[PDB]
């Protein structure tokens, strides 16, 4: 074919490969930033639910 | 924290009643009938504001 077509084929897989060593470089970053301070969708550990809280009046007033 | 804040003997202070329980379960219907508003505003101020200092009057 020649070798326009190589050098090209060459670009664009160097390409994917840069950005996929972007994106990884990123997402240890992410990860590491939201285990040490929890607050998007990962590493969300459970808690309690208030849906099984009672809210109604009780025996004693005191509560 | 904070130092709490209650009443003092004075405002504490009101004569009771000296009646035994017999007596008490005696006359207790016709309290209950007789004398429910004040005690449904007493008991519904109980649960509202949970604090027994914000009820003595």
């Amino acid at each position: 074919d020649g070798p326009e077509k190589n050098y090209e084929k060459t670009l664009a897989i160097l390409q994917i490969e840069s950005e996929k060593a972007e994106l990884r470089l990123k997402e240890q970053e992410v990860r590491r930033l939201m285990r040490a301070r929890g607050d998007g969708p990962w590493y969300q550990f459970p808690t309690p639910e208030k849906e099984f809280i009672d809210h109604s009046p009780k025996a004693t007033p005191d509560n | 924290p904070g130092i709490v804040e209650l009443p003092t003997l004075e405002e504490l202070k009101v004569e009771e009643v000296k009646v035994s329980s017999a007596v008490l379960k005696a006359a207790a219907h016709h309290y209950g009938a007789q004398c429910d508003k004040t005690n449904k505003e007493f008991m519904l101020c109980r649960w509202e504001e949970k604090d027994p200092r914000r009820c003595l009057k």
